[PDB]
């Protein structure tokens, strides 16, 4: 564990949310139809959190509130993972997910995070100091101008963790793409708060340019578009502005 | 009894040699086994191969011992181990040593033989 | 026995039939639960615990029972949910100059709580001056080594026990069975039942390219008309039998 | 699979003092363990095996405590000639194990 205090301190950034934070609610199959339906949506239009890295240096600790929308526009994969859990200590069981160079790392234990988490040709991991009580692991296949958009979408409902994800090419830019559902983990465990993973090259160290968005879920119907395929392609937020709700 | 060992002598690099153990007042039955091992001269002890002496030979290698190393049984009163592509490291004191119980490993070793030195020069 | 060994099994499928050449001479009396349902049963937690006992003392091993083993060796709970396995080593643990290196807790100050483990090697105080070290008289070690007798009958042989203790909440599953496949018939009125979800109709090929995680098919009529197959990844068509007025 | 380690690696006590050695393994190996005491220029001999039983010739004072992962060798007393090295054997589970033997601790008798 490495304290950071390169840190420059600057209030957070701000962009409009547009016609993100889709995902497919159910695993049944819909063609050429429209379905209306009440879940947890991120609000169209909103205003998320934006935060830059280059000397920025921004890794908080955000509330979880009922649900996060996660974007980055990303180049040579500087955003490594996520720390998830309550108490970020070796008190209450807390989550880790990382995706380091060959494969993804699932990890659910009662870890003792460093204070400055972070990654370091990279080989050099000091995130945490500890781990005292697991419960569940798991190891699966990597994840992965500007030329990479990644969507995530985190909830937690019934005990469950699930995990929406979207790899696109390309601030935020204008468009539509539905999130599938990646992974579901039966963990149950109630989150709080989290906080992102990065990595840093050592020459001091250097940060890339690279950005990551923030978003939070709130309990909205929608009406989604299926189209012949069978995949979304338009949704309408139902209380948005009077004509919409139309 | 004894166990005293033979075959040890100085050996080239990348060769083989042949590491004779022969019983002494008894023969090797099949209700207990028998070991193994070699002793650094100067670290502690290590376990490599060895075969049981019961009528099915419960053969047993270790990690860094895997295939280097080849051990079977001659005669009631003679066991040999084969080593090849000897290494500078593969210096050490090897002991036969003689187990009290046949659980298909080395168990508790009560008996062991004087031992042979085997080296390693150029 | 008295230092039991305790294992941890999740995140795999229990298959119970292999529990024959492993394990032969085997008794599965149990509690908790149904010995035969297990093959279609899912559970969150399992614990495993083996050790070795004689023959007399295998009896010992049940719920609210008490005796040497069960008092000063290894308690099972009233509430004991889980099963038993008990299958005889005689081959495997026994030594013509005898089976010393099994020992067992004999004198201990208090009857152990269930699921409790004792590995203390102080000498016992059985009087009144205290031992300070010495095995004498008045002053015996707590664990005595086991002497089994093949000679004598299966009583005084060494018993190997697997002890499995399970919860049965059966949602948030990690070890589940194998819930097998059947024959696929295709083009006929059929009822089917996928993953609890029964109906009836003709199972047909279906042209529908739905996502990976995508798995059934929902119509206008809210309700199922395609299905992926648990066994094979395919695609199906489900419609409704041939039907109509007659007049 | 089972990894052991002996602690500590050199000990020097009085020839009136008490010196104690722990055996460590990475996992349970219930009673089965075993004591190996070797002089220099000799091959060893067993001390302690099953971790409690005393073996044959061998002084009372050598004894044996602990079960499952922790077991720990007590000397109550030395008499300047037992200064040699101590291992400890894991004889509980040999399929694919690198060294069944412990680390080594001489012991150190300043007379
Ligand atoms: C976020 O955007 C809204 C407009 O939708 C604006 O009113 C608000 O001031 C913005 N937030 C901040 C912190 O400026
Ligand atoms: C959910 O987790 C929080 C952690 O802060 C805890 O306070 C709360 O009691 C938990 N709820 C339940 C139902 O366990
Ligand atoms: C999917 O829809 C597109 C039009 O959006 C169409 O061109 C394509 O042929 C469809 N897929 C298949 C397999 O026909």
């Amino acid at each position: 564990c490495v304290n950071l205090t390169t840190r420059t301190q600057l209030p957070p950034a701000y962009t409009n949310s547009f016609t993100r934070g889709v995902y497919y609610p159910d695993k049944v199959f819909r063609s050429s139809v429209l379905h209306s339906t009440q879940d947890l949506f991120l609000p169209f239009f909103s205003n998320v959190t934006w935060f830059h890295v280059i000397k920025r240096f921004d890794n908080p600790v955000l509330p979880f509130n009922d649900g996060v929308y996660f974007a980055s526009i990303e180049k040579s994969n500087i955003i490594r993972g996520w720390i998830f859990g309550t108490t970020l200590d070796s008190k209450t069981q807390s989550l880790l997910i990382v995706n380091n160079a060959t494969n993804v790392v699932i990890k659910v234990c009662e870890f003792q995070f460093c204070n400055d988490p972070f990654l370091d040709m990279e080989s050099e991991f000091r995130v945490y100091s500890s781990a005292n009580n697991c419960t569940f692991e798991y190891v699966s296949q990597p994840f992965l101008n500007f030329k990479n958009l990644r969507e995530f979408v985190f909830k937690n409902i019934d005990g469950y963790f699930k995990i929406y994800s979207k790899h696109t090419p390309i601030d935020l830019p204008q468009g539509f793409s539905a999130l599938e559902p990646l992974v579901d983990l039966p963990i149950g465990i109630n989150i709080t708060r989290f906080q992102t993973l990065l990595a840093l090259h050592r020459s001091g160290w250097t940060a890339g340019a690279a950005a990551y968005y923030v978003g939070y879920l709130q309990p909205r119907t929608f009406l989604l578009k299926y189209n012949e395929n069978g995949t979304i392609t338009d949704a309408v937020d139902c209380a948005l502005d009077p004509l919409s709700e139309t | 009894q004894s166990l005293e060992e033979s075959g040890g002598d100085l050996v080239k690099p990348g060769a083989s040699l042949t590491l004779t153990c022969t019983a002494s007042g008894f023969s090797f039955s099949s209700g207990y086994d028998m070991c193994w091992v070699r002793q650094a001269p100067g670290k502690g002890l290590e376990w490599i191969a060895c075969i049981g002496t019961g009528s099915s030979g419960n053969i047993y290698y270790a990690s860094w011992a895997k295939g280097r190393f080849t051990i079977s049984k001659t005669s009631s009163t003679t066991v040999t181990l084969q080593m090849t592509s000897l290494t500078a490291a593969d210096t050490a004191t090897y002991f036969c040593a003689r187990d009290d119980a046949d659980y298909a490993g080395p168990d508790y070793f009560n008996l062991w033989g004087p031992g042979t030195l085997v080296t390693v020069s150029s | 026995v008295y230092a039991w060994n305790r294992k941890r099994i999740s995140n795999c499928v229990a298959d119970y039939s292999v529990l024959y050449n492993l394990a032969p001479f085997f008794t599965f009396k149990c509690y908790g639960v149904s010995p035969t349902k297990l093959n279609d049963l899912c559970f969150t937690n399992v614990y495993a615990d083996s050790f070795v006992i004689r023959g007399d003392e295998v009896r010992q091993i049940a719920p609210g029972q008490t005796g040497n083993i069960a008092d000063y060796n290894y308690k099972l709970p009233d509430d004991f949910t889980g099963c038993v396995i008990a299958w005889n080593s005689n081959k495997l643990d026994s030594k013509v100059s005898g089976n010393y290196n099994y020992l067992y807790r004999l004198f201990r100050k208090s009857n152990l709580k269930p699921f409790e483990r004792d590995i203390s090697t102080e000498i016992y105080q059985a009087g009144n001056k205290p031992c300070n070290g010495v095995a004498g008289f008045n002053c015996y070690f707590p664990l005595r080594s086991y002497s089994f007798r093949p000679t004598y009958g299966v009583g005084h042989q060494p018993y190997r026990v697997v002890v499995l203790s399970f919860e049965l909440l059966h949602a948030p599953a990690t070890v589940c069975g194998p819930k097998k496949s059947t024959n696929l018939v295709k083009n006929k009125c059929v009822n089917f039942n996928f993953n609890g979800l029964k109906g009836t109709g003709v199972l047909t090929e279906s042209n529908k390219k739905f996502l990976p995680f995508q798995q059934f098919g929902r119509d206008i009529a809210d309700t199922t008309d395609a299905v992926r197959d648990p066994q094979t990844l395919e695609i199906l068509d489900i419609t409704p039998c041939s039907f109509g007025g007659v007049s | 699979d089972i990894v052991m380690t002996q602690t500590p690696a050199s000990v020097s006590e009085p020839v009136g003092g008490t010196v104690t050695i722990k055996c460590q393994a990475s996992e349970s190996i219930s009673n089965w363990l075993a004591w190996y005491q070797q002089k220099p220029g000799q091959p060893p001999k067993l001390l302690i095996y099953a971790a409690f039983t005393l073996a044959s010739g061998v002084p009372s004072r050598f004894k044996g405590s602990g079960s499952g992962t922790q077991f720990t060798l007590t000397i109550n007393g030395v008499e300047c000639a037992d200064a040699a090295t101590y291992y400890c054997q894991q004889t509980y589970s040999s399929r694919d194990v690198d060294n069944v033997f412990g680390g080594g601790t001489e012991v150190v008798v300043k007379g």
